[PDB]
């Protein structure tokens, strides 16, 4: 599992980004995973499943997936939004698996 | 047996119903043995298989799975633990994060 | 939606430790706990986890020898020990909760799984070692 | 939650619970339609209905 490094856009701009990965990994399954890391603190769980979300998170960050890519809308971006998103999915051999990271600067 | 002289017959091997019934028969003394034994519906749980620590040749790699399982107990109360030994034939990979396989 | 760490300490070359994860407001013997490492500046890595009442664990292939996560049900405390550390792979430890229940004990201890695959929830703060 | 005339209120109830599947240890939550003749009041914390 991999994605890009970072991502900018401008504030105000909404922003999309995306992982990647293999048929065992996103292809299947359906579970894609989304955390939003703020530097020193815990990465907070936003995505659930594919387009879903835990309460509590401003306009839904919701997402959506294709193929074996799994993406993510931020619309109305602020910045309170600059943060590290991590790609996360069930991969086969009954594991997890973490992408490395997308830096969002806003 | 009887010998009959100067008696031709005509055979067909390919029509012949003894081989239906024959196969009838098998397939019901089959059924009815197997019918009054042991069930093992409590035995289709997920199980946490890892590879076998015995010394294994280069042909048996992956052909055998040290699987452990809970199962039930005499009373319906408990349950307990069961290390066993299968052929990777006999078990198929589930989606799970806890457990590994099913029985096929 | 308590989970408050135990155990900070960077160690030298040949060093093992134990961190705990004391757990609070939600019923414990439930619901999962996961452990994640931050890796020094690189991206997260699953451990493992397990599940406090059934006790059952599926470490990840790189740490299938060395993490050993357990669960004391009764004072409501996860534990991960990590042995052979060495100086390799100094993270931040953090440890997860599920989002729901993944067992679901109807009365007794019938567990019954609920093929819950989002074991990653109120997660928690982490030490760093 | 569909459109129902005034004879059928009450006739069609959409009655959730956890079924068993093919593996001992792993329910599944479901949700089908029953008919009220189907289906005896009983009262519980969680639950409304049984099968009559
Ligand atoms: C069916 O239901 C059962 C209901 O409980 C359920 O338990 C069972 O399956 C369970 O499966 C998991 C795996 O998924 C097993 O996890 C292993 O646990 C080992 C620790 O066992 C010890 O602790 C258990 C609980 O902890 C209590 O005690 C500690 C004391 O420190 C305390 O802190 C806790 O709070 C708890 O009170 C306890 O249950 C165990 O007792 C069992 O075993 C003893 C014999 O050891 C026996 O006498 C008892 O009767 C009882 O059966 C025991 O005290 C843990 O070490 C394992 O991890 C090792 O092995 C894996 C293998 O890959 C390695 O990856 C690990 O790294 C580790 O090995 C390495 O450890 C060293 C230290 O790091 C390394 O240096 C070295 O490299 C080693 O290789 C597992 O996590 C769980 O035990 C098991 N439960 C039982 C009861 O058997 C269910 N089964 C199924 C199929 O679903
Ligand atoms: C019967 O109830 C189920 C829920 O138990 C309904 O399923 C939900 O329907 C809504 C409709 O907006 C969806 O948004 C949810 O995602 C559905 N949930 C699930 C778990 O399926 C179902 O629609 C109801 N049926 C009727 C005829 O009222
Ligand atoms: C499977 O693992 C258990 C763990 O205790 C062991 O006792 C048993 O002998 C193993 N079986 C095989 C066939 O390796
Ligand atoms: C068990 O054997 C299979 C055979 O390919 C291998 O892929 C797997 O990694 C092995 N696992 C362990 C724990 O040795």
């Amino acid at each position: 599992l991999t994605q890009p490094r970072s991502v900018s856009e401008s504030p105000g701009q909404s922003v999309t980004f995306s992982c990647t990965g293999t048929s065992s990994d996103i292809g299947g399954y359906n579970y894609v995973s989304w955390f939003q890391q703020h530097p020193e603190t815990a990465p907070k769980l936003m995505i659930y499943e594919v387009s879903k979300r835990p309460s509590g998170v401003s306009d839904r960050f919701s997402g959506s997936k294709s193929g074996n890519t799994a993406s993510l809308t931020i619309s109305g971006l602020q910045a309170e939004d600059e943060a590290d998103y991590y790609c996360s999915s069930y991969a086969d051999s009954n594991t997890l698996v973490f992408g490395g990271g997308t830096r969002l600067t806003v | 047996e009887i010998h009959l002289e100067n008696v031709t017959e005509e055979f067909n091997m390919w029509k012949n119903n003894m081989v239906e019934q024959m196969h009838e028969d098998i397939i019901s003394l089959w059924d009815q043995s197997l019918k009054p034994c042991v069930k093992l519906t409590p035995l289709c749980v997920g199980l946490q298989c890892t590879n076998v620590t015995n010394n294994i040749t280069d042909d048996m790699r992956g052909e055998l799975k040290n699987c452990s399982f809970n199962a039930t107990t005499e009373l319906r109360n408990k349950r307990q633990k069961v290390y066993s030994l299968f052929y990777r034939l006999d078990i198929v990979p589930m989606v799970d994060l806890w457990t590994n396989y099913r029985l096929i | 939606v308590q989970l408050v760490q135990s155990g900070a300490e960077v160690k030298k070359p040949g060093a093992s430790v134990k961190l705990s994860c004391k757990a609070s407001g939600y019923t414990f013997s439930i619901y999962a706990i996961t452990w994640v490492r931050q890796a020094p500046g690189q991206g997260l890595e699953w451990m493992g986890g397990i599940i406090p009442l059934v006790g059952i664990t599926n470490y990840a292939q790189k740490f299938q020898g060395r993490v050993t996560i357990t669960a004391d049900t009764s004072t409501t405390t996860a534990y991960m020990e990590l042995s052979s550390l060495r100086s390799e792979d100094t993270a931040v430890y953090y440890c997860s909760r599920g989002l729901g229940p993944s067992i679901e004990t109807e009365d007794d201890y019938d567990y019954s799984y609920t093929s819950e695959y989002n074991l990653l929830h109120v997660w928690g703060r982490g030490v760093l070692v």
